[PDB]
RNA sequence: CGAUGUUGGAUCAGGACACCCAAAUGGUGCAACCGCUAUUAAAGGUUCGUUUGUUCAACGAUUAAAGUCCUACGUGAUCUGAG
């Protein structure tokens, strides 16, 4: 349950992502119909006084069973394209996101490690 | 006359309650096993199976929930709904009910004797039966009629189907406006005085009435619906248990009318369905102890793998 | 907000004289076996619990009498007498309380 | 050596007014599941690997570990959570124990901690949420009597997930000497309940219950 | 909405109640019969049936005696759960209490009053109601019955 | 004028159609995608924020769309009181 303004951590390697700031990230705008972001959805987000795209990777509401859930707001940061402007994530994602290959193809390539 | 009032216990000594009681339930089991031969006695014609026909219903209580699952690795949660005693009352013929569809009249579980009324009893009386506790009538093309007096049980539908389960919701009393219809109320802090769930304006200033239909706060709950395009999933042919998908509109417990889905995408779905309705008797074959729908992982499996 | 007119009495007649606010007649009353009072039928009848109550303040009164005082309760079953009356084997080994009256027609003796 | 039977829990029915017939049914079945799929013993704070079918993995298989937090359910429905930290990532699954995608479930370590349910690790220090991920299983004597370990833990500085601290969650296993002051203590204490104790009408009864769904197995295994 | 509730509500609060019935039970234990308000009379039958059974699981029972401890005020009286209610309750599993109607009070309150009791007590008897007698017309009918399933059988 | 308490919000909206969206069409300086016009249709819809007491207005992000109005500039014996 991501939604307007809340505090998010940006777990892949970035320029906007590693680098510190004064105000934390934030979530702008959920692309959903729905208020509420989820995993594997789209969302808007103000860093460093930008706006940036960025995927849901992971959350602390519970969700349905056997899904992973995450002491974290984690999210990838994302350009216009899919494509995702990290070299490599980090730490854990739902196994959940292959699902959907066609849009985050590009993303998944990128990911270490599945849980 | 100040004529007093009385109930069935109220002259009989502590010696003739026990002895009233056996009469009671003997006489009740006696009658039930008795009508336990449908086909053997004096079975109304069967018919075949004609294109826009409609089945027999029942009368089921709902049990419980529990969850299924799916071979695709879908969780489900289904209702338990058990068919205790159910036996068709009477019947009404096409030109005497809604001169389009005959009627017949469904009884559900046992209850006692003494609290009924003696009209009713009479009713029972010259039936057979031990009275029931809900009844309900069902509409149904004459080519489906049964012959009053005739057990219904749960194998009467087929797992994969879709049913229509209408029952009482459940009563939750008089209400305000938030709980009873949604409205958002007043905020609660912003200096608000003794607002924050009243309905707020209910009309309009020329009008100079409120219209018959303004949401208002009343009761709430006990009333009757309907849920549709319900898939039965499982049969428990010992206990006559059906599994249905979802919820079931009423509290636990409580008693329920089904029937096939009259939803249009499921119409002529009764082909394939043991039709007058189903006899235990006749085939003089057991079903299993469960039917399932061939979607289902059962109890006792291959614990699925994917591949 | 304030009453427009005054109601009439014809119409304050339709609301009190309204079957609803009427008293409604009590049909399971009846006589109780044993003294002929009135009880309802699903109630203990009032004169003779009145006997039993009086009695049992008195046997309690007596028996706090027995008690020097408010702590003292005793360890043993108790059995209550009357006049021309001794502890049998089987009540034996019990606190007993003395009364004067004969033991009333209703209390058995058991 | 002296046996006392352990029953999952998850076959004591609820309080409600439910019919029993209910809870008959589900536990046959659960009984039939429990042929196929080998359900161990364990409790709260023992440490579990399960093994899942995964269809989007490579191997479709999918292996998780970690230490369970909390079960709860009845009847078929009933689930155990599992909490392991990768990477510096709190991770935590909840597991349905009749879910059919389950493939195996191993008890690494079999053992009992001062609570429950543990919710708290959620607020300890990352260490009591972490373990090897490969760690191999340990073997006991059943005389032992299910070990309770006895650990009290570090916390995060509050605010805390819940307050932990209050009289309705009975926690013995969290070190508060070292995280609040006597006054936050006494503070806590204003919302004690004692009466509860002594309710009496408030407690649930079992053991015929009990006793009927235990004859009930025996009398699965013997068929 | 109030669905399945079995507690009612009393006195000040959940805790209030609890003293409530705290001294209607002590009272019980003492007099052994008592006369009060038919709701709280109500409400505590459960809690002075289940005493009884906190009373068989004998004095030496710690979890028997903090309850009896708590339950029971004036401490003179647990001994007496334990020494004399508890033993005159044997073989009977849940028989202890007897629970009438009175009439309503005679204050202007008028409440709705009953009497509360354990079983086997020394007392005056309650006037019970009686079942008709055997020998009545509706009951000698029923006997009539009864002699003809065991002559048809 | 021996009182018909007044701006904007909140709540709940009733209605019109001179239609913003959804439906069906005519014309195009309509190839296609977009559009621009006109006809018919009012059952259902018509977002969340930064600043202003604000209605308007500007700006951020969106939406299938973020309609124009009437109802004592609807609605204070339901609320607000910034003006
Ligand atoms: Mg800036
Ligand atoms: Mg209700
Ligand atoms: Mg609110
Ligand atoms: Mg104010
Ligand atoms: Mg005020
Ligand atoms: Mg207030
Ligand atoms: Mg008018
Ligand atoms: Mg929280
Ligand atoms: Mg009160
Ligand atoms: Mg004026
Ligand atoms: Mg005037
Ligand atoms: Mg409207
Ligand atoms: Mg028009
Ligand atoms: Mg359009
Ligand atoms: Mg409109
Ligand atoms: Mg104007
Ligand atoms: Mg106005
Ligand atoms: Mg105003
Ligand atoms: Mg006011
Ligand atoms: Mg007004
Ligand atoms: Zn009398």
């Amino acid at each position: 349950a991501i939604q307007k303004m809340t505090r998010v951590r940006v777990v892949d390697n970035s320029a906007l992502g590693t680098t510190p700031y004064h105000r934390p990230p934030r979530c702008i705008h959920v692309y959903n119909k729905t208020g509420v972001g989820k995993v594997g959805d789209r969302i808007l987000l103000a860093i460093r006084g930008q706006k940036k795209k960025a995927l849901i990777v992971g959350h602390r509401m519970p969700g349905p069973r056997m899904t992973p859930r995450f002491d974290s707001n984690n999210v990838v940061l994302l350009e216009d394209n899919g494509n995702p402007v990290g070299t490599r994530i980090k730490t854990p994602i739902p196994s959940s996101l292959r699902q959907r290959e066609g849009e985050f193809s590009k993303v998944l390539a990128i990911a270490q490690n599945f849980v | 006359h100040g004529k007093s009032v009385t109930w069935w216990d109220e002259h009989l000594s502590e010696e003739n309650v026990p002895f009233v009681k056996q009469l009671v339930s003997d006489e009740n089991k006696a009658q039930l096993a008795s009508k336990l031969c449908p086909l053997k006695d004096e079975p109304w014609p069967i018919h075949p199976w004609e294109p826009g026909s409609s089945r027999v219903g029942l009368i089921a209580l709902k049990l419980g929930m529990m969850p299924l699952w799916t071979k695709d690795g879908q969780k489900h949660v289904v209702t338990l709904l058990q068919v205790q005693d159910c036996h068709v009352l009477k019947y009404t013929p096409k030109e005497n009910h809604n001169g389009r569809m005959a009627a017949l009249t469904v009884g559900g579980k046992t209850v006692s004797h003494f609290h009924k009324s003696a009209s009713i009893l009479e009713f029972y009386q010259e039936l057979g039966l031990p009275p029931k506790q809900k009844v309900k009538i069902f509409n149904v093309t004459e080519n489906a009629v049964i012959k009053p007096g005739t057990p219904l049980y749960a194998a009467h539908f087929r797992p994969g189907q879709y049913v229509d389960v209408t029952a009482k919701t459940i009563g939750k009393g008089f209400q305000g406006v938030m709980r009873r219809w949604g409205f958002k109320g007043q905020p609660a802090t912003h200096g608000q005085t003794k607002t924050h769930r009243r309905p707020g304006a209910i009309s309009t200033g020329d009008v100079a009435r409120v219209w018959p239909g303004t949401k208002m706060p009343g009761q709430l709950g006990n009333i009757d619906r309907t849920a549709f395009g319900l898939k039965v999933w499982r049969i428990n042919t010992k206990h006559n248990i059906i599994y249905v998908n979802g919820s079931v509109p009423g509290h636990k417990n409580c008693l329920v009318k089904i029937k096939d889905s009259k939803l249009p995408a499921y119409k002529d779905f009764c082909k394939n369905l043991p039709f007058p309705t189903y006899f235990p008797d006749g085939d003089e074959e057991a079903l299993p102890e469960d039917l399932y729908d061939e979607n289902v992982c059962q109890p006792g499996a291959p614990s699925i793998t994917f591949t | 907000a304030a009453p427009k007119n005054r109601r009439s009495i014809e119409v304050n007649r339709c609301r009190r004289r309204n079957p609803q606010k009427l008293i409604k007649v009590k049909n399971n009353i009846d006589v109780c076996p044993e003294c002929g009072h009135l009880k309802q039928k699903h109630i203990l009848c009032g004169y003779c619990y009145e006997k039993v109550r009086k009695e049992t303040a008195e046997i309690r009164r007596q028996m706090g009498k027995q008690e020097g005082g408010p702590f003292r309760a005793p360890t043993t079953e108790t059995v209550v007498l009357y006049s021309g009356e001794t502890p049998s084997e089987q009540d034996q080994g019990k606190r007993i309380i003395e009364r004067e009256r004969k033991r009333p027609s209703w209390f058995t003796q058991n | 050596r002296p046996e006392t039977r352990f029953l999952s829990p998850e076959f004591i029915p609820p309080r409600g007014r439910t019919n029993p017939l209910k809870f008959q049914i589900e536990r046959k079945d659960m009984l039939e599941r429990r042929k196929i799929l080998h359900i161990p013993e364990f409790y709260v704070g023992s440490i579990l690997r399960v093994t899942t079918a995964d269809p989007y993995a490579s191997a479709k298989t999918s292996q998780f570990l970690g230490i369970c937090i909390q079960r709860s359910g009845s009847g078929l429905g009933a689930t155990f959570i599992l909490r392991n930290t990768i990477e510096g990532q709190g991770v935590e699954i909840c597991f349905e124990l009749y879910n059919p995608r389950i493939q195996e479930i191993q008890v690494v370590k079999l053992e009992k901690r001062l609570d429950n349910s543990l919710l708290y690790l959620r607020d300890a220090l990352p260490e009591y949420s972490t373990f090897d991920v490969n760690m191999k299983p340990i073997t006991q004597e059943f005389n032992q009597e299910v070990p309770v370990n006895q650990l009290k833990v570090k916390m995060k500085p509050k605010p805390w997930s819940k307050r932990w601290e209050r009289p309705k969650f009975n926690i013995k296993g969290i070190r508060f000497d070292l995280c609040l002051t006597e006054e936050q203590m006494r503070e806590a204490q204003k919302w004690s309940q004692p009466w509860l104790e002594f309710d009496m009408m408030r407690e649930y009864d079992t053991s015929k219950i009990e006793a009927a769904i235990w004859d009930e197995i025996e009398a699965s295994k013997n068929s | 909405i109030s669905h399945g509730r079995v507690f009612r509500r009393l006195g000040l609060g959940p805790e209030s109640r609890i003293h409530l019935l705290q001294n209607l039970l002590t009272g019980l234990v003492r007099h052994e019969r008592i006369e009060a308000s038919w709701a709280r009379v109500d409400e505590l039958r459960g809690y002075a049936e289940k005493l009884i059974d906190y009373g068989k699981l004998g004095d030496t029972n710690e979890r028997a005696m903090r309850m009896a401890d708590f339950w029971l005020t004036e401490k003179d009286l647990i001994p007496k759960l334990f020494q004399v209610l508890a033993p005159r309750f044997q073989g009977q599993n849940g028989g202890y209490t007897r629970m009438l109607q009175i009439p309503n009070r005679n204050e202007q309150d008028r409440a709705k009053m009953a009497v509360i009791e354990y079983k086997g007590n020394c007392l005056p008897p309650l006037p019970l109601p009686r079942r008709d007698s055997n020998l009545t017309l509706l009951n000698q009918l029923l006997q009539g019955l009864r002699q003809d399933q065991e002559a048809s059988s």
